[PDB]
């Protein structure tokens, strides 16, 4: 069973990241060298593993999690971290084992003048769960009025636009992110049996 | 129409209490949070406090938490701050402000807290003699000082409202007493200054107080 | 609190100009500055929210801009009610916090003042205390010294200024400052003088006179 990331890394849309896609894949062999060895990517770290030992992981069932965010917000793509988006967009697990790859996309995902189909969450009431997903798109109240449906001072629309412009700085232009995620029986996968 | 109308403020003693009210009219008092703001007399905006639309959150500049309250009495469309031991970093002028989406777009018409000890008196008004040396051709400077009166304000004219061209009556200023003081003035030919006399009417309503000054070459 | 400081504190322009103001805030804020307009002694009016958007009705002529710490507001072609204090408010966390404020007044030529010393009278004298006035007339721009001399002797701590708005017709300002004593401080001294500096001036003009003389 070879792993079908062909489908993820070579996919024809990818997600904004407040709606970010999974991909649920069971079990299966894939050659990670290629893939950690590949000059394609800006961004290859792992997490409860090696990039080299992946090859050893025992796992039943590998996430890959995908979408579109700006150059400077890939740091915050991993385990601990804080900002909009690890808070109020994806948010991984404290006990995460497996792979953050990024790459540059501004020749695909930016638009002259702006690109208005690429969002992320700007504000929230809470901290996303790890994991979770927001889809909703209701009115936030940031301040001592109910905003009633009804936008204006301090009653923000919750989701702001990337407006990808080809001639951004590199921090501000789009990233294609896959997140893999690697799970025995849903516990964090390890390298199993003999050493 | 929206309507914000503030009472409660006026003259305090440092140490004591009071409560300001709000009353709102026009508009459903109940969906909106209210702030209120506050400027010291010759001082910049000051922002000190906000309770939201149904009364559950409140906040409050770094400043005034602790010896401040703001409160809202929803079923009488009413905004409150109560201020407890009162003292002069409290002397302001306070507006409440209606917090809308479109906006602070609704404010009260503001009442000022005077903190203080002293009582209503009326001005002594002395002569700004114009100079002796004042020379044929040239510009006379004469006026009336308003000294030791209190509250604010006293207003003051020149010859029963006729001469208004180059006065200049200048802000009252408080004195280290706690009463205010302030100058009146004007400039005329010098060649008129035995002709034409001058008479500064000064009014201060708190204390019925109607002074017409002749001011004279001495 | 989160610090908010505008500059400049005052600046002077003319009907038709563009002008700037700056606000600094100490912590970000990102994009939630509001900008207010106030006229003396009236009510507050809220111009801009959110660093750029325009609440209904104010002119686009007003234009903010600005994210994090650094904020802006640009009056193009200014328009005689423009003339006014501005104050930014950061609204992005509580307690929310003003600025010191900008007064935005009208440019004009340089005037010196004219200046006029007044001893008291004598019916104030009768009553134990004696205020001498010093009176700076119809200058531009704002900034004066006033220096108090009392038989050559400069005097600290016992004067207080007082200046009006820009005049209605000619936008110049004028000035008191009002020098307070004893009776008996008064009567114990002989020449009182005020020495006055300001740009209008090539040099610093003193106007005095001598207690008892005419
Ligand atoms: C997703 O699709 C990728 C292809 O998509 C097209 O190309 C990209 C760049 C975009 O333009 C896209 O819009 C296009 O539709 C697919 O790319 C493949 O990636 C692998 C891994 O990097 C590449 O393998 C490397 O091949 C070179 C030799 O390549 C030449 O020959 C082949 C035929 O044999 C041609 O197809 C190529 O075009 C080239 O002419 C090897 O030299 C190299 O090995 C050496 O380098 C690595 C380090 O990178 C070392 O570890 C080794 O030891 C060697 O030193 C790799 O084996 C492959 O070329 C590339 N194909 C193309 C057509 O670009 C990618 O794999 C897809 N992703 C997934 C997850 O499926
Ligand atoms: C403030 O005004 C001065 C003086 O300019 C005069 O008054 C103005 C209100 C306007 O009516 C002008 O047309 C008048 O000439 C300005 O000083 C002048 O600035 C220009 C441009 O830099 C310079 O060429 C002149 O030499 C200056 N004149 C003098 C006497 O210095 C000044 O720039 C104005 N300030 C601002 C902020 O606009
Ligand atoms: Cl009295
Ligand atoms: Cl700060
Ligand atoms: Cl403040
Ligand atoms: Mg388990
Ligand atoms: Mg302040």
């Amino acid at each position: 069973n070879l792993c079908p990331f062909g489908e993820v890394f070579n996919a024809t849309r990818f997600a904004s990241v407040y709606a970010w896609n999974r991909k649920r894949i069971s079990n299966c062999v894939a050659d990670y060298s290629v893939l950690y060895n590949s000059a394609s990517f800006s961004t290859f770290k792992c997490y409860g593993v090696s990039p080299t030992k992946l090859n050893d992981l025992c796992f039943t069932n590998v996430y890959a999690d995908s979408f579109v965010i700006r150059g400077d917000e890939v740091r915050q793509i991993a385990p601990g971290q804080t900002g909009k988006i690890a808070d109020y967009n994806y948010k991984l697990p404290d006990d995460f084992t497996g792979c953050v790859i990024a790459w540059n996309s501004n020749n695909l995902d930016s638009k002259v003048g702006g690109n208005y189909n690429y969002l992320y969450r700007l504000f929230r009431k809470s901290n996303l769960k790890p994991f979770e997903r927001d889809i909703s798109t209701e009115i936030y109240q940031a301040g001592s009025t109910p905003c009633n449906g009804v936008e204006g001072f301090n009653c923000y629309f919750p989701l702001q636009s990337y407006g990808f412009q080809p001639t951004n700085g590199v921090g501000y232009q789009p990233y294609r992110v896959v997140v893999l995620s690697f799970e025995l029986l849903h516990a964090p996968a390890t390298v199993c049996g003999p050493k | 129409q929206v309507q914000l109308v503030e009472s409660g403020g006026g003259v305090v003693q440092p140490g004591r209490s009071l409560r300001l009210s709000c009353a709102a009219s026009g508009f459903t008092f109940s969906s909106y949070g209210m702030h209120w703001v506050r400027q010291a007399p010759g001082k910049g905006l000051e922002w000190v406090a906000v309770i939201w639309y149904d009364g559950s959150d409140k906040y409050y500049a770094d400043s005034v938490k602790g010896r401040f309250t703001i409160s809202r009495d929803n079923s009488k469309n009413t905004l409150y701050l109560q201020i407890n031991s009162l003292r002069a970093e409290d002397t302001a002028m306070y507006y409440c402000a209606r917090e809308a989406t479109a906006g602070f777009d609704y404010w009260g018409q503001g009442n000022l807290v005077t903190v203080s000890s002293a009582s209503t008196k009326g001005p002594s008004v002395f002569p700004l003699a114009p100079s002796s040396k004042s020379t044929s051709g040239g510009t006379a400077a004469l006026g009336c000082l308003v000294k030791d009166y209190f509250p604010e304000p006293v207003t003051v004219s020149w010859n029963s409202g006729a001469l208004t061209s180059g006065v200049h009556t200048f802000p009252a200023v408080l004195q280290s007493s706690g009463l205010y003081s302030l100058s009146s003035v004007v400039t005329v030919p010098s060649s008129s200054l035995g002709t034409q006399t001058y008479i500064c009417n000064v009014n201060h309503k708190p204390s019925n107080t109607k002074v017409d000054k002749k001011v004279e070459p001495k | 609190n989160i610090q908010m400081t505008q500059s400049p504190s005052a600046m002077s322009a003319s009907v038709g100009d563009r002008v700037t103001i700056t606000c600094r805030a100490r912590q970000d804020i990102s994009s939630y500055l509001a900008w207010f307009q106030q006229k003396p002694g009236k009510v507050p009016k809220h111009l801009i929210y959110a660093a750029s958007t325009l609440l209904s009705g104010v002119p686009s002529r007003f234009s903010g801009s600005g994210s994090g710490t650094e904020f802006t507001l640009t009056i193009s072609s200014l328009q005689p009610e423009d003339f006014a204090t501005y104050y930014c408010l950061q609204h992005n966390s509580y307690p929310y916090t003003f600025g010191q404020g900008t007064k935005l007044e009208i440019n004009r030529t340089v005037a010196a003042p004219s200046v006029f010393i007044f001893p008291p009278s004598d019916e104030q004298l009768k009553s134990g205390t004696a205020s001498v006035v010093c009176l700076l007339n119809n200058f531009y721009p704002r900034e004066a010294k006033v220096q108090w001399k009392v038989d050559n002797a400069l005097q600290s701590g016992n004067s207080q200024e007082s200046v009006t708005e820009q005049d209605s017709k000619d936008s110049t300002y004028s000035l008191s400052s009002t020098l307070t004593l004893s009776k008996a401080d008064y009567e114990k001294h002989k020449v009182y003088a005020c020495e006055v500096t300001h740009q209008g001036l090539s040099s610093p003009v003193t106007k005095s006179f001598n207690r008892g003389e005419c």
